[PDB]
């Protein structure tokens, strides 16, 4: 039947007007693998016809320029919307022909404003990407969740800008005529959805000037002439109306915004080029100052011995005329900036009869006219209106705000940057889609894009200005969040973004500090990202504070108190991930213990040197609850910690009891080696936690009472007696076999550089009879089994490499320090 | 059994006494220091008691004799009933201060929580099993605090809804098997018009309010219904309405009912399931806690979706469910997702199925591309 | 590093013209003054071309201001969870708030001129509801400390600055007719999470200082990053402001009204809450004392320390004298039973030796002064 | 398993070798009649290269039979086709399908 019918059929236009939503629904936030598939249901021919198709209801007619938009627009759309935030200027000689104000005659302080959004802007914004709908096309060789990213369909997009133009113009006439049969059965019916196409056209940026000129006509032929037929701002307009035509004057704001902050950016070039020529001669003008000059040359050497960063300061600081004196520059600069601050603060609309004359002006009455014709009913409508009233009242205050993200580069690298703003776009448009197995290989490859791109080592305050690390941040935390309890989905891509993190923090302190702001963030979606293995996110969390002095003071006791709440748990309850795969129980979780325990080496430990602040909250936290420290030193019921080492040792050593019974997974948990690696990292912590001995010698107070609780928490009988236990030895027989043990499984020798590191800062070798006692039982079988073990076989096998590094971090300084 | 219970359960409906004095007349008169009166919990309909094997427990309303579930309310702890007045009595108890004592009359014991925390109370939640200790510590003064009218009418709602389902549930299973063939029903008669007439009473009970309405006062009666709806919900009344859906659903039509109820039962089937499904519908309708519990069940109300009873009735819990709870949507598979379709198939067309797969596809702005792959693979290339 | 660094001439243009945005916008854009305030509220109070309508109903549809604010209570009174950042309502919250104040005998008829034009201007904004606003954003911020809250007690000061007596009675008649808890509830709340003096934290920003540590772009000499001592002080004063400015002027109906709320179901008592905070405020300051009584001297940073401790503790002990004040006797037996005379026996101790230890030198004759007007 | 009936013959010499591009205007359709896919209605023709397999092998076999000018009907079997995945969302697994081809132009 005609589909005209539906508008007496309306049992088929509900069906099928609801049959567009789930049309708009299946393809909605950018499933482009499907939008493709929609343009063989409904082809371009349709929603061509349905452009024009003056007779088509009201639901039919709005639900068909919104499936148009769903299909072919809004995935393009959305991507551009949110470059639109960030300001990136390249140095071209495009940018620097960029100018406030137009050349003209009327005012020197401020000529006429330009027509907003006309002009050239070179704001970076990546290029749209589309595909042509071809379904005959051979179907792709490659697998699911490899293949490429599809493309938005294709479609003519001069045509339909032009069409566009063409169907609000007589819209526009028609709603003069005032007809009693509006297009689509009502007024709303015929402004609001194509108000929607021509708003989508203009954040797309489809049109040209003339066609942005047309628009600024259709608004408001009066106001915007540069140098019936009556513009949208007097039609009486319904309330939905409204909100399209504030999102319309929401678009030429912003476009006034960053015409503002590339023309800022344009004079930013210039008077670089002017000051740093000035200071350069200025330079000159002192290596000859000496002849003529005395000991008064300090002030003027000053700026030349002052870094860059302030150096501008010194040279600015001449606003308010009473600190010239400072200033060394000549009158004409100071002219120059003092003339571009009064015309920015004109083109701001500051400072320097209905007739707007402005878009600042005309916004400000409309909204207010609006506001005061009627009772707004409609909340989203009052917030559009507000948002544009501040914003246009409030000039200098937005470009304040929108001052920070921008940003300035180098054209030698634009190229790369395109393709770091593409990558930053996959990036973003995964924060509002569940994520499945074709995302996760899509944004592993975009993060290697980054990796692989040369500004993001060349300029790493622009990420930060991008706010990459932060959309980084909530991707993992979604998938961290989503299955929080039972199980990490999707492993393989938490060790990538966990990476990146780590390789973000080691780029700079800025960037290790802002990545520190997030430290309790990190450390509360931390308690099952141990399920995993590779990079957990505590990782993050310890790289955020590796090596940094002024992060590790500031870091809060609260966040320690988080640490030690985790790692008693990790001591007082099971793994089920460990549980679940046949492992024997035992009453606590050592791999997980280690991983907090670790962490804690790192807020505790900074540049060779302990922190005291932290030492002592960390060893006042952990004797408060005891059972952190495991099944060994729990006091009441509770054995020896070698008592633990050795029954470690056993288990280790025996199978079926060391795992289920049944590496195998690359990284098999082996539960001997687990709990012995939580020791030895419980007590190395302990030894980074000893004071130091300067402080000892001073005799602070605290400082013994702190090494007074360790000393009676370890003895030193127990310490010994590890250092004296044997080690394995790789073997040579059955043929040339160099056999060797599993590091995974067995005693290896970072435990017992553990235990010297902690006899050493803790209890110390003081006296020759008990340095003596140490050495026969406990270094010399390490010292000559590894002199044993250099030959032409064994030398570059792994355990003897670990041997080599045992002794030689951890025995040789010791034995140099106590030679006397 | 007893305890000293922290958290959001200190706002649910288990937290609530009644102060039950000994006298019909001047029940409601002020409350004066050491009067003997006992104490009922509104929900359950039981009274606390010191009993011979497990000493502190609330003892069914059958068995309180007086003696062993008497107590009073006393300023100090020194070991001390007086003669009543026929009037509103001496006000001096106030709510918000003047910290009470609650002493057993009888043994002259006092009420502590218990000191012991075992393994199970090492890590786990922190509850206090009070136990009447002959002598108690000292910090175990109790504050008075009142409740809103709402939540003690709703929380007695449950008190009488409860005996009212288990008597239906108890008659329901009673004749699960043993059809009457031409004979009598088997067991007791089934309280039809009891129940239905409790449905229709819970069902407007539950109305969500009128889209009219200012929104100051709007909001107001949305906190009301969102109260309500997640105290019957930690009640167990929407457990309870699952398992009467479940003793229903095991006969498919009206006459196979006769079969096993009797010729008198079966008329009110049909009304009696649908306003089943409504009272569900209006149960979880809004909450995203109550629709949360039905991802473990998710497959259960699937599975009735091609049942002819009610089947608009289903549709709207189903569309209850996921228009309000975003984790739902994860454990949705393509059985489900051709069970729909098939609805499609089967019942016409339906606009509200799309209104359901609509929201199969994006909830809360996040997309599902799982579901969206399916519902496109599944749907679309048909053309039927 | 000084000597053989890199000068400005030889940077490139790129990296010059960031480090000058940044600095232009920190001395000329910020430091620039717009007054804009006062030229919206004008304009959104006219309701303009109404008397042109001349509409016969009642119900005189709202002015813009009206419906800004009608707006804002909307989305104060909705069922959430949590309060988002509503970077528009912080705005105008600021917009509002700032448009009040405005502000060597002058003459009391000045100032009977002056008085009666902020009464104007506060009369501008709360017969349109933002006095009703202001409690609603206070009870829906459900006890979080942030910006959200802080720039909805900054209006509520700014509208309530010499003690409105119309404001006073539409927020109290608000309350009791409204029977809200979640007002005291956060009140309470949002005073439980206020910062007292931390000797730790004082360590660490003294350690740190010693580092000097500076960036790699340029330098920034002795940063100055957020004080990790007493950060949300000028929070803490602005919230007793509030409550001081609540029962100014004797209001002994608001006064028995924080002492107890009758209508509600739950009662808060806000006094004997501000009085725990006096005492955990005391012994801050009595340890900080103590950890100074072996040292001779009392560096800068201890003095900025008392100087904003000071000015606290000032604010408190204002409201304090304001419950009491009138005089309110409910108020006075709750001190009577509170604990305000261990926290006197503390400062009357800290006082004693602050008087001694500082009066040996001319170096601290404004941080004994400033201490003066405490007691 | 590709059956190509003429419809409007067109030259008969010329026919597509290998190394120039072929230029279609097709019209796809489904067994039972339902069209799925077309190019006058994109309004564009259809450049498919020769050789390195762009399409599928029914079409290319087919369009390779073809001359200049022709207007042809195919019929791709799904062994020639996308088989038994089928197009997800487009064309339903195992379907035969009908092309109202012309080759308008080479390149």
């Amino acid at each position: 039947m005609d589909i005209l019918e539906l508008s007496e059929r309306l049992d088929l236009q509900r069906f099928h007007s609801h049959t567009l939503r789930l049309y708009r629904a299946v393809c909605a936030l950018g499933n482009n693998r499907v939008a493709h598939a929609l343009c063989s249901h409904v082809d371009q021919a349709q929603l061509l016809h349905a452009l024009e198709d003056a007779h088509l209801p009201g639901p039919l007619r709005a639900g068909y320029y919104d499936l148009l938009i769903s299909i072919h627009l809004e995935s393009a759309c959305r991507s551009r919307r949110s470059m639109l935030s960030e300001y990136i200027v390249p140095l071209t000689p495009e940018t620097r022909a960029i100018t406030l104000f137009p050349p003209g005659r009327k005012g020197g302080n401020a000529r006429r404003h330009g027509l907003p959004g006309v002009g050239v802007t070179t704001s970076l914004r990546p290029p749209h990407h589309f595909s042509p709908p071809c379904f005959v096309a051979a179907l792709p060789a490659a697998g699911v969740a490899e293949a490429p990213a599809r493309l938005s369909p294709a479609i003519p997009l001069e045509a339909l800008r032009d069409k566009a133009l063409r169907m609000l113009g007589e819209a526009v006439r028609d709603g003069g005529q005032h007809a009693r049969d509006p297009v689509g059965g009502s007024v709303e019916f015929q402004f609001v959805p194509v108000l929607k196409l021509v708003s989508t056209l203009l954040v797309m940026g489809i049109f040209g000037d003339e066609d942005v000129k047309q628009i600024l006509k259709m608004i408001e032929p009066e106001v915007f002439t540069e140098e019936l037929e009556e513009g949208l701002l007097q039609m009486k307009l319904p309330e939905s109306v409204k909100l399209q035509m504030c999102n319309l004057l929401e678009y030429f704001c912003d476009q006034e915004l960053q015409h503002r902050v590339e023309s800022l950016a344009a004079f930013a070039e210039r008077y670089v080029d002017k000051l740093q020529a000035n200071q350069r001669s200025r330079y000159a003008l002192l290596m000859r100052a000496f002849t003529m000059s005395a000991a008064e040359t300090a002030r003027r050497t000053r700026e030349f011995r002052s870094p860059p960063q302030e150096q501008i300061n010194m040279l600015l600081h001449f606003k308010d005329e009473a600190d010239e004196e400072d200033c060394p520059l000549p009158e004409d600069i100071r002219q120059d900036l003092q003339d571009f601050h009064q015309d920015l603060l004109a083109h701001c609309g500051i400072q320097l009869e209905k007739k707007p004359q402005s878009l600042q002006e005309l916004v400000s009455h409309m909204v207010v006219r609006w506001a005061q014709e009627d009772y707004v009913q409609s909340p989203e409508l009052v917030r559009a209106m507000f948002s544009l009233l501040h914003r246009q009242y409030d000039g200098l205050g937005e470009l304040l705000r929108a001052l920070p993200r921008a940003y300035t580069i180098s054209p030698s690298s634009v190229e790369d940057t395109m393709s770091l703003l593409e990558c930053l776009g996959q990036i973003r448009s995964l924060l509002i889609v569940q994520m499945g197995p074709q995302e996760e290989n899509l944004m592993i490859q975009s993060i290697g894009n980054i990796m692989n791109n040369k500004v993001f080592y060349q300029h790493p305050n622009l990420m930060r200005a991008l706010g990459m690390h932060e959309t980084v941040m909530e991707v993992m935390v979604n998938v961290l969040g989503g299955g929080e309890t039972k199980e990490i989905r999707f492993p393989k891509m938490v060790t990538s973004c966990c990476r990146f993190l780590c390789y973000f923090c080691r780029i700079s302190r800025q960037n290790q500090r802002s990545m520190f702001d997030h430290l309790s963030y990190l450390l509360e979606n931390s308690g099952i990202g141990l399920g995993m293995q590779g990079s957990t996110p505590l990782d993050v969390a310890a790289a955020s504070v590796i090596d940094n002095n002024e992060l590790a003071l500031a870091l809060q006791e609260q966040d320690l108190e988080k640490v030690v709440s985790y790692l008693a748990g990790c001591g007082l309850q099971s793994c089920p991930m460990l549980l679940a795969k046949g492992y024997p129980d035992i009453g606590w979780n050592p791999c997980g213990g280690e991983r907090y325990l670790d962490f804690l080496r790192f807020a505790v430990f900074v540049n060779g040197e302990s922190v005291e602040e932290n030492a002592n909250v960390v060893v006042r936290l952990l004797i408060r609850k005891p059972e952190c420290f495991g099944p060994a030193l729990r006091g009441e019921g509770g054995s020896g910690l070698l008592a633990a080492i050795e029954e470690a040792i056993r288990i280790s050593e025996d199978p079926a009891r060391d795992g289920p019974g049944v590496p195998p997974e690359e990284n098999r948990v082996h539960l001997g080696h687990a709990i012995m690696s939580f020791y030895a990292a419980l007590i190395d912590l302990l030894g980074r936690c000893a004071p130091e001995m300067h402080l000892i010698q001073a005799g602070k107070g605290e400082a013994l009472r702190i090494r007074a609780i360790l000393r009676s928490l370890v003895p030193l009988d127990d310490l010994v007696g590890i250092i004296s236990l044997p080690l394995q030895i790789p073997t040579l027989g059955k043929d040339g076999a160099l056999v060797q043990p599993k590091m995974s499984a067995s005693f290896v020798p970072d435990h017992k550089a553990s235990m010297v590191l902690f006899l050493d800062r803790v209890y110390g070798i003081e006296n020759q009879d008990f340095l003596l006692h140490v050495l026969d039982v406990g270094f010399l079988p390490d010292m000559r089994a590894a002199a044993s073990l250099d030959t032409a076989t064994f030398s570059t096998t792994e355990m003897a490499l670990a041997l080599n590094r045992y002794l030689c971090l951890a025995v040789l300084p010791l034995i140099t320090k106590c030679a006397p | 059994l007893v305890y000293y219970e922290g958290g959001a359960v200190c706002t649910h409906a288990r937290s609530l006494w009644r102060l039950e004095p000994l006298r019909i007349s001047w029940s409601g008169s002020h409350l004066r220091w050491g009067q003997p009166l006992r104490i009922r919990h509104v929900t359950t309909g039981r009274y606390l008691a010191l009993t011979e094997d497990q000493g502190l427990v609330v003892v069914d309303a059958c068995k309180a004799h007086t003696k062993a579930t008497s107590f009073c309310f006393r300023v100090s702890k020194e070991k001390l009933p007086k003669r009543d007045v026929e009037g509103m009595g001496p006000p001096e108890i106030k709510y918000g201060e003047s910290l009470c004592f609650v002493q057993h009359v009888a043994s002259g014991l006092w009420l502590t929580y218990a000191a012991p925390d075992p393994k199970a109370l090492r890590l786990g939640v922190l509850k206090k099993k009070a136990i009447l200790h002959q002598e108690g510590h000292m910090d175990d003064a109790l504050f008075l605090t009142r409740c809103q009218q709402e939540e003690s009418q709703a929380a007695r709602m449950i008190h009488s809804t409860a005996g009212l389902y288990n008597q239906f549930i108890k008659g329901l299973d009673s004749f699960s098997g043993k059809p009457r063939g031409s004979g009598p029903p088997a067991g007791p008669a089934l309280p039809i018009e009891a129940v239905i007439l409790s449905l229709q009473d819970l069902i407007g009970y539950f109305e969500p309010p009128s889209e009219e309405l200012q929104h100051e006062e709007k909001q107001s009666k949305l906190r009301s219904l969102r109260n309500r709806q997640s105290l019957f919900q930690e009640e167990g009344m929407l457990s309870l309405v699952l398992n009467c859906i479940d003793r229903l659903n095991v006969y498919t039509t009206a006459a196979h009912f006769a079969e096993y109820a009797g010729e008198e039962a079966a008329e009110s089937w049909k009304e009696i399931v649908n306003l089943l499904y409504e009272l569900l519908a209006s149960l979880i309708r809004g909450n995203r806690a109550n629709c949360a519990l039905f991802s473990t069940n998710l497959d259960w109300v699937v599975s009735k979706l091609d049942r002819l009873e009610a089947s608009s009735g289903i549709l709207e819990v189903l569309y209850c469910v996921l228009i309000e709870s975003p984790e739902v949507l994860n454990i949705i598979q393509e059985n489900h997702i051709k069970s729909i379709i098939s609805l499609l198939d089967k019942h016409g067309r339906n606009h509200k199925v799309l209104d359901v797969l609509c929201s199969l596809c994006v909830c809360n702005g996040v997309a599902v591309r799982s579901n969206q792959d399916l519902i496109t693979e599944n749907l679309l290339p048909g053309r039927e | 590093a000084c000597f053989r660094m890199t000068p400005l001439y030889n940077l490139p243009t790129h990296r010059a013209c960031n480090m000058f945005l940044e600095s232009y916008k920190a001395a000329w854009i910020l430091t620039e003054d717009h007054s804009f305030e006062d030229r919206m509220i004008d304009d959104l109070s006219k309701a303009g071309e109404q008397e042109e309508e001349e509409e016969e109903v009642e119900e005189k549809k709202p002015d813009p201001l009206h419906q800004l604010v009608l707006h804002f209570s909307r989305t104060a009174l909705t069922e959430k969870s949590k309060l988002d950042e509503d970077y528009l309502y912080m705005a105008y919250a600021d917009i509002m708030a700032k448009s009040c104040h405005l502000e060597v005998e002058v003459s009391f008829e000045e100032k009977e001129m002056e008085k009666q034009r902020l009464l104007y201007q506060q009369s501008r904004l709360h017969t349109r509801g933002a006095a009703e606003m202001v409690l609603q954003m206070i009870s829906a911020c459900k006890g979080e400390t942030g910006a959200m809250v802080s720039s909805t007690l900054k209006l509520g000061i700014s509208i309530l600055n010499g003690g409105n007596a119309e404001v006073q009675q539409k927020m109290l008649d608000y309350l009791k007719d409204k029977k809200e808890v979640g007002f005291f509830q956060s009140i309470q709340a949002l005073m439980q999470t206020c910062s007292v003096l931390d000797l730790n934290a004082f360590e660490r920003q003294n350690k740190a200082e010693g580092l000097g540590m500076v960036n790699e772009d340029g330098t920034v000499i002795n940063r100055q990053n957020g004080e990790k001592v007493m950060a949300d002080d000028e929070f803490t004063q602005d919230l007793f402001r509030f409550l001081q400015l609540l029962c100014e002027g004797h209001n002994n109906d608001f006064q028995n009204y924080l002492r107890t709320q009758t209508g509600n179901t739950t009662t808060i008592n806000i006094i004997i809450c501000t009085v725990d905070y006096l005492l955990r405020l005391q012994e801050s300051i009595s340890d900080f004392y103590w950890y100074y009584s072996g040292k001779d001297v009392i560096e800068e940073q201890g003095k900025r320390n008392f100087s904003k401790a000071m000015s606290v503790a000032k604010q408190v002990f204002n409201s304090l004298t304001e419950y009491i004040q009138g005089p309110c006797t409910g108020n006075q037996q709750s001190l009577a039973h509170s604990r305000l005379w261990d926290a006197v026996v503390g400062f009357l101790h800290v006082f004693a030796h602050m008087m001694m230890k500082l009066a040996q030198d001319s170096s601290q004759i404004e941080l004994l002064k400033e201490l003066l007007d405490l007691q | 398993g590709v059956e190509i009936e003429t419809i409007s013959p067109g030259d008969g010499r010329t026919f597509p070798k290998k190394g120039q591009t072929c230029v279609v205007h097709y019209t796809g359709m489904l067994q039972n009649g339902k069209k799925f896919d077309s190019s006058r209605d994109r309004n564009k023709p259809f450049k498919f290269r020769i050789g390195k397999q762009e399409v599928i092998k029914g079409f290319e076999e087919g369009a390779a039979q073809m001359s200049l000018g022709q207007r042809a009907k195919l019929t791709c079997t799904p062994d020639v086709a996308y088989g038994a995945t089928g197009h997800p969302g487009v064309i339903p697994p195992n379907a035969t399908l009908i092309f109202d081809v012309e080759l308008l132009n080479l390149e």
